[PDB]
């Protein structure tokens, strides 16, 4: 069984998809809202600031390209919601790729 | 993107 | 639609598990027989030699600690039976990890 | 393992 933290969302009022999309009413942003919503994010009404309804992690300065799920796992690998939705390989993969890049860059000292 |  | 061969196994007579475990009658080898069978492998009867019934890849010299699925991917990433069975992120996972290990050892020149 |  999972702990205090973990099992339990940091913002239960946002666990539902619907609940979150409704925060992206006025989405003047590049990054797709239906997508942000699916990844578990909801808008804070402060620019493109979003936050996960579970681990509570927040992301800003989204780039046009970026995939919610990747950024989610890239910074908040430990989210339980994320593990349930995208599994281990995904998370660990997003992360192995980066570690690899750091290592291929280190050949430049 | 970025954390906050 | 997804090719000729890829679509078609290299040894249809070994497409069913039951068919494969049998080949493992006398398994005096460390690696588990049920597991190999599950991973698509069967025994040629030439020692610990095995061959995937679909991509036709063959492995030997198994170490006690090895996982059928991992070495199948470590060596035969392209097998379709593997992709259906263990998915994309799994395969790439195994390969990235190796790629990382290499780069980390390259700091040693 | 090793391939063959
Ligand atoms: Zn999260
Ligand atoms: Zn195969």
């Amino acid at each position: 069984n999972f702990p205090n933290s973990t099992n339990l969302p940091r913002n239960p009022s946002m666990a539902d998809y619907e609940a979150r999309i409704f925060t992206f009413g006025t989405w003047i942003y590049s990054v797709n809202k239906e997508q942000l919503a699916r990844a578990g994010f909801y808008a804070l009404g402060e620019g493109d600031k979003v936050k996960c309804f579970h681990c509570g992690g927040g992301l800003t300065d989204w780039k046009p390209s970026e995939d919610p799920w990747e950024q989610h796992a890239k910074w908040y690998p430990g989210c339980k919601y994320l593990l349930e939705q995208k599994g281990q390989e995904y998370i660990n993969n997003i992360h192995l790729t980066h570690s690899l890049e750091e290592c291929l860059v280190r050949t430049t000292e | 993107a970025v954390p906050f």
